[PDB]
């Protein structure tokens, strides 16, 4: 009934390696990239922000849907990173597609949950067929705080979706979707400051891992299935670590998850970490791939799908650039370039 | 001047508790040792409690009246008694020498630590150091006793396997402990090769941030009769405690805690007995040299071999068996809890209670020792206990 | 930051506990019973916000952050369904008196500075 | 098949005139009641922000929807004043309302048309069957800049609507909804700044009017419907003048947009404002009256509904507080009280 | 169960020792107790010290070992007690127990605190109540025993100038006493019109901040005639303890200290003795409707009539058909340093029992020879009596 | 803040006292000579600011404040006159050892946030 017809990616071309980082802070880079499961994070160019990679994402899912995007009738975009603070990053993806002006649109805001929540909502325009195609996007330039270990990890990047209710349009189908949300103070940022904040060890069991594992295991009861019946899976991935616990935990194998793991090149992008390892795994799936993806974001939330594949991926996977060549177009920089580039430097 | 005994024992687990809390925690803890003992709530006629934290977690001082207040007792007297990591041993004296009085027969001495409240707990556990000479000069808790076991190697040659070795075995034993925060075995390269803290000492030398609770209930010696089994029945021997400076600086010889010294050459005087008869020791381990040079002040080896003694691992039928639980690395160290629960441990062993049933000492004589340090050795208390009388 | 999540349903939402041993309701939730201990049994038990004034004073001196309140009501609230709560009250410092009916509103409690979590509770608003 | 199962409002109690912040900058007070057609706004408690508004209002809506919050499979928050930067509103109101843990939330941001945007989610997740309940809040405290003409405007309210699909009941139902946007640079904020900025009279015809007719006109043609099909309307009313202009263009009379305007004794509630006059037409409507309502968004946008009531009205408007009641329980301050509780003096 | 005596007594001067370290505090307090006993300090077998702040104040924690450390009394096992305001009491009355035990012979039990070093005290003296689900909503220290002094006035009919008349006396007795805080005579509109700080009370009603140091030395009963002379030897006749709800909301009447009544009557009981043979009473009034409640729950008089007990000044010193309360001035006048305040209290009674020269302007009439104390942690959670008597 | 106040001549000039009694030089100052104790008589004492290295450190993983610093040097010193003192070395990590000369120097120590007081103290330096 409801499914995707079209996705698309975005990464930046500069990268940096944890070696890089702690060189300047004065920290071992071995027992980091141990204790994390990370090598090397991705940096946009200073001329690049969530609106110029969510509309990347966006134009590349137009390819693959192969749509005019007049008939897109909401965009949405999840972020942490607007370039503005009030002035919607939704509006100007949509001009720069040409979906405007018969469509809505907003700007979402909930941690790394921000793009998945998008995604539902265009799944309900759709099926109540208030509109014919929405899209979904979840994009940040995330920033991590000189000196915490958010900055060996926090990256930018962004996927698009783009809903729809044609059969012969869908390269997948939603089956289910299924949400945990409770109030959880594990991370935060205020209005006035800079970079946020957070409870340390308090991000893990009692958030992380709370709503990731309750958010699965609800759709799998709703859906009535177990880790057995999928063959790719997609969770939350601040690092590498959190990731490869919770797909352990739910009995998931190496080979099932292994595709929507991108943090340890890519750095965590927030609110298109699971959209652009989603993307990952459609990249490489097969006619009748079954996968589970759940999101999490601090407040805390997480977003459940269970999604299959249909014959028509293979159309399209290449009609836009795949993610793992995104991901391997790389030029590396060292911290004082990163700094500059990001706008970490006072003045 | 009564005799006191131990009637019962109970104890959270240790580790990192989110959802249980600091009033959850005492009252688990208090509910297990009554329920151990065969006792009433109305039965407990005081309770010592030791909590450092206090008011640097939380923010709340006037513990003892808050933990009264919510364990249902109130009106008994409760009481804070405070000395840094060794505020449970402090507590447990304290509850000893109100039943060895005749003013109370029956008290509860407990610990209790809610450390993961806080974003760093680091600024805590430096209470116990000198703030002005120690701490403000960038001194942090680990980088002290790293300075001791800098000098013990320095004039005892000391190497890192023989420090490193202390930790394997701690972790090995936590395997047998139900309560133990870390229940995973270690080798001597993941210890030596995991990330430092304070040179030369490494995250796998160090003792965790833990929550927890554990608390005791002594009685008099003949009145115990009255609750509990003569088998199940264990006496404390001996209470002692000692005083060294604050500052590792002002230490005569920082190799040694001479706290330590005095209060276990104390408690082996009034029992009349020697180290030689100690079966079972738990000592104060959170940064394993801690450990080592305490195996030396209680007078299990000589100064400066404590490093060659562990290296053989002395499972081990001739010799004292040291932390069965894990230790403060393995199995927890929830600063105020640790003096009781080490007390609880020795309890267990020497009436062969199924709870350390997988980690049992041989107990050749009937006799444990245990020794709860404050700080980098600024209070040391001691608890001698026998099987018998 | 911990310590404000594992109480949020009882500041939230008024949400204590029933022992059903003596009936008597609890509020903060309490984990033992203390006139049954260890023969109680604690029940979820959700209370409605209105309650009477049983004593209050006015605070005209407090902490800085409170600056944008003073003078502000302080009053133990007497619940209806039994318990005592601690909690301001919004409204003006002639108004308030012993046994004036009240009820609990989800208002902005404190805020760990500038950069640190914002806390939300109950205030009790005097009803007409 | 879909339509308001409930609605809520809250206003804060505190007012300020015009005339007391005229007197401060030196201004004709009159002059501005004039060209604003304002008399007065609404200032929230120093204890109060938008959470706790949007909680008051999503309360104020379980009352009168008479169901169990527990049901409820979505809160959305539309705002520009979200208490945290990076927290989400939408989960501690689902928490505060007892909605947690089996829902999907997410905060929103579109300038004032924010909060509309969260109805059509709800629209399209009830529609859809996703969900059973959805809740959509529009709240705001919003914050002029000193001095300037927003300071005589920017006030403080929200209100909540419940979206259903039981005739049973519905006390409105939705006959369709239509969206304008485009990307246009009338209003906007940088994260650092305190204040936005704006384009002067390049927020008028080319923004609010292209805007808020283009998408009135565009549910009336979807709906073949003309201004005489109508009995109520309520359009975004950032000023009184604004409002009127559109209305009286359109062709409506006092009797039809008379109920929607609060702006002149309330304020620009921003996210609230329609959400808030339509709250105010449902208090006053009788059964069969059909509404047209139109939001507007800086960046830009506007959100459009053509709404029904039905009999079960009546059942439920005495089942929590009317909005007039609301907006006329109120304590007048002065310039110093009112800054000092908005937090608009340096300390 | 051996019997406790008292042989020694040290005090400094209570208030804003901005010179005085917290160190050369309660040293100086030690030495002075010392010399009063007539011992070595070799002769102190252990220590008890009392402190509330201990942390807040100055962020140091393992104050025993601080100051057994930079006493020299190394290696002498040294102990903190903690009930907030109660602290000092509850170190007395730990020292007490370990003589009794036959541990340790000689005793110091003292208490220390340094108020002054921190830029705002409210959030040091609030966690004596509930942090959680008092202080949290914003209820002050003082705002907590104003809605005392509400509910009492409710139900007894306490006017504010009855009130006001507690403070009047206090600090009158407080000119009398070189220890003192505030050593200035006060009338009943000046107390009444004093700044507010929460309503009903003043800044008049308040005890303030303090710093000072405070140590006894305790004794077995029989070693005591070895330093002392039979006369200036105090017996300690009982020293009990009790515990009520930490927050106020959960008392079930808030206008009684039910933990005070309970540890009295006990101290009574083992004296055997009644409330009428009290020659003199310190109480706790860090804000004088403490003192008058405590003044009910000892005994001294019926609920609801301790406002016409002190209108009339029967409290006073020169009152002399009833007992006399705060011959020092109280802990308004006199001054309230929280961890020492207990081992204070008691301090006075053994100098007024003892005649000695020190209170010798402000003596009480002993008919009897006993002298009680009542400290109380926070709003009542904690309350530590002590009963005393010239007779052992 | 006023605790650095009252220990800014021994952190500034290393002033500390000097027991007439066994002559024992004491830093940090004391109140009392602890083998003494009363009979000791204090004098005021100047202290060359040089000594050896007794035990050290290096600190991997400080507070935040540090990180500017990380990784750190801290030892404990040996001085000249008697006392020992625990404090910061201005060196390179694989150039601390004990029984390096070092002398002592006037450095920012820590400082309370942005908005608070910074404190100023010793801090020690090698020699050649
Ligand atoms: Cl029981
Ligand atoms: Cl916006
Ligand atoms: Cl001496
Ligand atoms: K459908
Ligand atoms: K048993
Ligand atoms: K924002
Ligand atoms: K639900
Ligand atoms: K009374
Ligand atoms: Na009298
Ligand atoms: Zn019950
Ligand atoms: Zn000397």
């Amino acid at each position: 009934d409801i499914g995707i017809v079209g996705y698309g990616s975005y990464i930046p071309k500069y990268r940096i390696k944890v070696e890089e980082i702690a060189k300047v802070w004065g920290k071992d880079p071995e027992a980091i990239k141990k204790g994390l499961v990370v090598n090397e994070k991705s940096v946009p160019s200073p001329d690049e922000d969530t609106a110029t990679i969510a509309v990347e994402a966006a134009r590349n899912a137009v390819k693959r849907a192969g749509i005019n995007a007049e008939k897109i009738g909401a965009v949405y975009v999840g972020s942490e990173s607007h370039p503005y603070a009030v002035k919607p990053t939704s509006a100007t993806v949509a001009e720069a597609i040409g979906a405007t002006p018969d469509l809505t649109a907003a700007d979402l805001e909930f941690a790394c949950k921000a793009g998945t929540a998008g995604i539902q909502m265009c799944m309900g325009l759709v099926g109540s067929g208030l509109i014919e195609y929405g899209m979904a996007i979840g994009a940040d330039t995330a920033q991590g705080a000189p000196g915490d270990a958010l900055e060996y990890t926090a990256s930018a990047g962004g996927a698009a979706y783009i809903i729809g209710n044609k059969k012969d349009e869908m390269i997948a189908v939603f089956n289910g979707t299924y949400s945990y949300t409770t109030d959880t103070p594990d991370f935060w940022r205020r209005e006035g400051q800079s970079y946020p904040k957070h409870g340390g060890r308090f991000t893990g069991e009692p958030a992380y891992f709370k709503h990731v594992l309750n958010a699965a295991k609800g759709i799998m009861e709703k859906m009535g299935t177990t880790v057995k019946d999928y063959d790719y899976c997609v969770f939350h991935q601040p690092n590498g670590k959190f990731y490869i616990k919770a797909a352990k935990s739910l009995g998931f194998t190496n080979e099932q998850y292994k595709y929507g793991l991108l943090t340890p090149y890519l750095g965590n992008t927030y609110s298109g970490a699971v959209p652009l390892g989603l993307s990952n795994i459609l990249d490489h799936a097969e006619e009748g791939a079954r996968i589970l993806a759940v999101s999490y974001g601090s407040g805390a939330g997480s977003d459940a799908f269970d999604i299959t594949v249909t014959e028509r991926i293979k159309e399209v996977v290449d009609k836009a650039p795949k993610t793992l060549d995104l991901l391997n177009r790389k030029k590396y920089i060292d911290y004082a370039v990163y700094v500059k580039y990001r706008g970490k430097i006072k003045i | 001047m009564r005799d006191v005994a131990i009637i019962g024992y109970g104890q959270t687990k240790f580790g990192e508790l989110w959802e249980d809390s600091f009033r959850d925690l005492i009252v688990e803890a208090g509910v297990k040792a009554i329920k151990d003992a065969n006792v009433d709530g109305g039965d407990i006629d005081a309770m010592y409690i030791g909590n450092m934290s206090g008011g640097l977690f939380v923010g709340q001082e006037h513990i003892a009246s808050l933990i009264a207040d919510h364990a249902g007792l109130n009106p008994v007297p409760c009481t804070r008694v405070e000395a840094a990591c060794a505020s449970g041993s402090l507590a447990l004296r304290s509850a000893v020498l109100s039943v060895a009085s005749g003013h109370h027969d029956v008290v509860l001495a407990g610990g209790v630590e809610k450390m993961t409240d806080v974003e760093d707990a680091t600024a805590a556990i430096a209470s116990a150091s000198d703030q002005e000479w120690e701490a403000f000069f960038g001194a942090t808790f680990p980088s002290l006793y790293a300075m001791m076991a800098r000098r013990y190697m320095y004039q005892y040659g000391l190497t890192i396997e023989e420090l490193s070795m202390w930790s394997v075995i701690a972790h090995e034993n936590a395997t047998k402990n139900k309560y133990a925060q870390f229940g995973f075995k270690t080798t001597l390269e993941q210890v030596m090769n995991a990330s430092p803290v304070a040179d030369p000492l490494t995250l796998m030398h160090c003792s965790p941030v833990s929550d927890g609770a554990s608390a005791l209930i002594v009685c008099d010696a003949d009145k115990a009769e009255e609750f509990a089994p003569k088998d199940e029945i264990i006496y404390i021997k001996a209470s002692t405690q000692a005083s060294d400076t604050i500052a590792l600086h002002d230490r005569e010889d920082m190799t040694t805690l001479n706290a330590a010294k005095v209060a276990s050459e104390k408690a082996y005087k009034l029992a009349k007995i020697a180290p030689e008869k100690i079966d079972v020791a738990e000592v104060h381990d959170c940064f394993a040299i801690n450990g080592l040079i305490l195996v030396e002040d209680l007078g299990f080896c000589k100064k400066g071999d404590a490093g060659k003694v562990i290296d053989e691992g002395k499972d081990y039928d001739d010799f004292v068996t040291v932390n069965p639980s894990g230790g403060l690395k393995a199995a927890g160290h929830a600063l105020g809890a640790t003096g009781i629960r080490q007390v609880g441990e020795l309890y267990w062993q020497l009436k062969q209670d199924k709870e350390c049933k997988d980690r049992q000492a041989t107990i050749k004589n009937g006799y444990g020792i245990a020794a709860n340090v404050g700080g980098t050795g600024g209070t040391v208390c001691v608890h001698l206990l026998s099987d018998k009388r | 930051v911990v310590r404000s999540w594992r109480h949020m349903k009882e500041r939230y939402n008024l949400i204590g506990t029933r022992c059903k041993t003596c009936g008597k309701v609890y509020f903060p939730s309490r984990t033992v019973c203390p006139d049954c201990r260890r023969k109680g049994e604690l029940e979820e038990f959700q209370l409605s916000g209105k309650g009477k004034i049983y004593t209050y004073s006015i605070v005209y001196a407090p902490p800085k952050e409170f600056n944008k309140l003073t003078p502000y009501v302080i009053a133990i609230v007497e619940l209806e369904e039994g318990p005592k709560v601690t909690a301001q009250v919004d409204c003006d410092i002639n108004k308030i008196s012993i046994g004036i009916p009240v009820e609990a509103a989800f208002r902005r409690i404190k805020e760990d500075g500038k950069d640190g979590i914002i806390s939300y509770g109950y205030k009790f608003v005097p009803i007409t």
